[PDB]
RNA sequence: CGGCGGCCAUAGCGGGGGGGCCACACCCGGUCUCAUUUCGAACCCGGAAGUUAAGCCCCCCAGCGAUCCCGGUUGUACUGCCCUCCGAGAGGGGGCGGGAAGCCGGGGACGCCGCCGGCCACUAUC
RNA sequence: CUCAGGCGGGUCAGGAAUCCGCCGUAGAGUGCAAGGGCAAAAGCCGGCCUGACUGGACCCGUAACAGAGGCGGGUCCAGC
RNA sequence: GCCGCCGUAGCUUAGCUGGUGGAGCGCCGGACUGUUAAUCCGGCGGUCCCCGGUUCGAAUCCGGGCGGCGGCGCCA
């Protein structure tokens, strides 16, 4: 077969050298950017906070537009950025929520993935939900290497080769390893 | 020439090559000149402050002393003796 | 279109740069390449300019036509490739004046003598290639005749002539 | 500049991600020496540097590996109190080179209290160097002495797991400082002045 | 192999190898000093259990950019001075004094330089 | 603290605002013409703050050289 | 050749700070009427002349263009 086999072989290979070659999951950002705010502050805004377990941030609009971003500065969206065990706790369930055989057509060129599902999301009695039940989301998972942090800080910020940039192969197997399966073709 | 500001027809003196672009190195700014010393006055395009009138560019005068941070340089523009107040940035030692 | 007595000189300066100036004229030329691609031949004949001039947009279209017409009819467009490389860029200027007589001027010295656009011209120096036609050695005699016909409508003259490149 | 001959000239330090040429020109303008305090993950350096066109000259150095010899320091080289005794150590050589006035070059990094850069400056002012400052910047007492840490270390502790707090990861794994004792700090601080009393 | 520079692409892009990596990084705790309209990501207090894999240093390769050189085009393009010197003009030529790009071919170039530290060392090196 | 624009993943009829990653030496932006200046900024964001302060000079421009009023500016020093 | 001013539903005309769009007329479908006219309900189409630009967006504000309206085309 193919897709799965070539990916896996390289990651084992990365392990052999020592496993600081392998990637990590930097963060999970759960967002509603499809919007259901309007001029107001949405009540989808709580539902995310309870779900994630920590504070959300409003997202102000820009410009003058037909459907959303009608007036400049109005709430449109909400997001929370997850790191640490909170992010992982979200993924184990979230990955199951998306339909298994995780699509290799929804990967980024960096070995990253965004999920699209709206109005689903498990774990009762948190989702059900009386009396406010209106929601929609888009969930991104950013994946990168561990040794990348130097660029991020002030000290020693310089260009990072592509020999140390995450690629499409590593990200498919790494997601699979944690939970769920990947789509295999052939 | 149409019109008579300082900046007229100084497109060229006032412009740096694309390579030279970017905020200018700090050494040239710090530079120290002694009196009796002859300095060349050349506008650095990248540094806004310390500038002389651009017509003067290419001139060689003598530093007579200083006012504040700037230096006061004596030059003769045609017949007239003139004082040009210029920072060290736009000055270079002769020789 | 006044007779050409200014398109015959290059001692007149540049006023090309159509973006820059307010008011620019259209072309008359649209067709510049004709026949088969230029990779299917071996030999190159050029007409070489020996005199500096400005060559009018009108002259370019006329000269090309009379030439290309002859090549097309006799040879067919299954053979030869003919190119006139130049595009005219140099904008041309006019002082307003017509008959009106009597108490009227027309005119006028200044009060804006500065051009309204007549046209466009291409600047041709010494050893430029005004025409390049590509041919085989069967089709030699046609290409030379066509070039002779070109040369008259050249504003001054040729003196380097009908030139065998040979095809290097 | 990028791949062709396009706008801007890059610089050496600009490529590395180091000190801003603009910040360093402002500092240099007065004609005063720079007391260069710079950071590393387990080191601290202070240096009194002047400018030349040749490239800088450092009049005297003082470092954490010339403090971990023969000053009774056998503490962690990356903590805030090491930096306290770095200021003191370059404080004996401002009395044998006699230049006592310098201004703090932190390089790039935001100036907020609680940081290492204020702690070494604090050590220098007590050594008896006269450097320009406004006092509203010095770490708290807890931080200098090193006693925030003894209390922290009892909270955690690695290589003991329980439902009581015995949390895992760094706490001072080391035997020679279980938890770090402010008595130790005071011995080495007694080296103060050039007399070493 | 640290820190601070000078010159400021000859030190732009890209790739291979080795580490003689206590020091440098990742990394791990983040209560506290402290950074986020959200998150230790950022900023900062704390540590080293683990990693050389980057990074980093060191060795080296030029396909792309740029730097320099020789030769070829080329003393050609262009040009100051003089001309009862030529050309109907447009323009040219001689003498006299100077001389560019773009390109080919063959090459140097994937840095150089100043201060100070530091296991080791007391020397020169990662 | 770093951008126009482009790429791949997301939402949509498309698209917007919004989202994640990657490219990206300046095409953005800087009130307003044009030109010039600038990327760890003068741009972007945030906080604080009100020196668009008082006094009195040098110098330049105006008006090259070269007399020339009003006006502007750089550049000091004292005071707040 | 100069200097003002237009074009907006098939026509003619209101209108505009740049966030709009009508009136009368014609026309079309019903309805009075015996039929029809008149009359009487129901309607709709407008890139608001072309073509650039600024703007977050131009029917509107600037550039240019095209056709149509006035005013000079002379003391010399």
């Amino acid at each position: 077969m193919a897709v799965e086999i070539p990916n896996k072989e390289q990651i084992l290979a990365d392990w052999e050298a020592h496993p600081m070659r392998r990637p990590r999951i930097e963060k999970v950002t759960i967002n509603i950017g499809v919007g259901e705010s309007g001029e107001r502050l949405t009540k989808a805004e709580i539902m995310l906070q309870q779900l994630t377990g920590q504070k959300p941030i409003r997202r102000k609009a820009k410009k003058t537009n037909r459907d959303f971003g009608i007036r400049r500065g109005e709430p449109i969206a909400v997001k929370v950025t997850l790191r640490g065990p909170k992010a992982y706790e979200l993924l184990k369930r979230l990955l199951a929520a998306v339909d298994n055989r995780l699509k290799a057509s929804s990967f980024d060129e960096h070995g990253n993935v965004c999920f699209g599902i709206e109005e689903h999301i498990n774990i009762p009695g948190v989702e059900y939900d009386p009396e406010i039940g209106i929601f929609g989301m888009d969930v991104c998972v950013t994946l990168e290497r561990p040794g990348f942090r130097v660029a991020r800080r002030k000290r020693k910020r310089a260009k990072i080769p592509t020999r140390h940039k995450l690629t499409k192969e590593e990200g498919m197997v790494y997601m699979m390893e944690e939970f769920g399966v990947e789509i295999v073709e052939g | 020439q149409k019109a008579h500001s300082f900046r007229r027809k100084t497109r060229k003196k006032l412009s740096k090559h694309p390579r030279r672009r970017g905020l200018p190195p700090l050494t040239r700014f710090l530079q120290e000149f002694e009196v009796g010393q002859r300095v060349h006055i050349v506008i650095e395009p990248s540094y806004h402050k310390g500038m002389p009138d651009p017509r003067f560019h290419g001139r060689t005068g003598t530093v007579v002393g200083k006012r504040g941070e700037a230096y006061i340089v004596e030059i003769k523009d045609g017949s007239k003796v003139k004082t040009l107040f210029i920072h060290p940035v736009h000055l270079r030692p002769q020789k | 279109l006044r007779p050409a007595k200014i398109d015959r000189y290059v001692d007149k300066p540049a006023y090309t740069r159509r973006e820059y100036i307010r008011g620019a004229p259209g072309p008359k030329i649209t067709i510049f390449d004709m026949g088969n691609p230029a990779g299917d031949f071996e030999f190159e004949v050029s007409l070489h300019t020996a005199e500096p001039v400005q060559i009018r947009q009108n002259a370019l279209e006329a000269a090309r036509q009379q030439v290309n017409r002859y090549l097309q009819k006799n040879v067919g467009r299954s053979n030869y490739h003919f190119k006139i490389r130049v595009y005219p860029f140099q904008v041309l200027r006019e002082n307003p004046m017509a008959t009106g007589r009597k108490a009227d001027r027309y005119g006028n010295g200044m009060r804006r003598p500065f051009g309204k656009p007549i046209g466009l011209a291409a600047r041709l120096k010494k050893d430029q290639k005004i025409l390049s036609i590509r041919v085989n050695r069967q089709h030699l005699k046609f290409a030379i005749e066509g070039a002779r016909r070109a040369a008259m409508k050249f504003p001054c003259k040729c003196y380097y002539r009908i030139y065998d490149k040979e095809g290097n | 500049m990028a791949h062709g001959p396009r706008y801007r000239v890059p610089f050496r330090r600009r490529r590395e991600g180091k000190t801003n040429y603009r910040k360093r020109l402002k500092l240099l303008k007065s004609g005063k020496p720079r007391l260069v305090v710079r950071k590393s993950l387990n080191h601290h350096i202070a240096q009194i540097i002047v400018y030349d066109p040749k490239g800088d000259r450092t009049l005297v150095s003082a470092h954490t590996r010339e403090l971990i010899r023969d000053f009774g320091w056998k503490g962690h080289c990356g903590n805030t109190p090491s930096a306290y005794l770095l200021g003191l150590l370059i404080g004996y050589k401002a009395k044998q080179a006699g230049i006592e006035e310098a201004i703090l070059d932190i390089g790039l990094h935001p100036p907020v209290r609680g940081s290492s850069v204020f702690a070494v400056l604090k050590g220098a002012v007590d050594a008896g160097l006269n450097v320009p400052h406004s006092p509203e910047i010095f770490p708290d007492e807890y931080r200098i002495r090193g006693e925030h840490i003894a209390e922290y270390a009892k909270m955690l502790k690695e290589q003991d797991e329980e439902k009581f707090r015995r949390q895992f990861g760094g706490y001072l794994v080391k035997g020679l400082d279980p938890e770090k004792l402010p008595e130790h700090f005071e011995e080495v601080k007694a080296r103060i002045i050039e007399k070493f009393e």
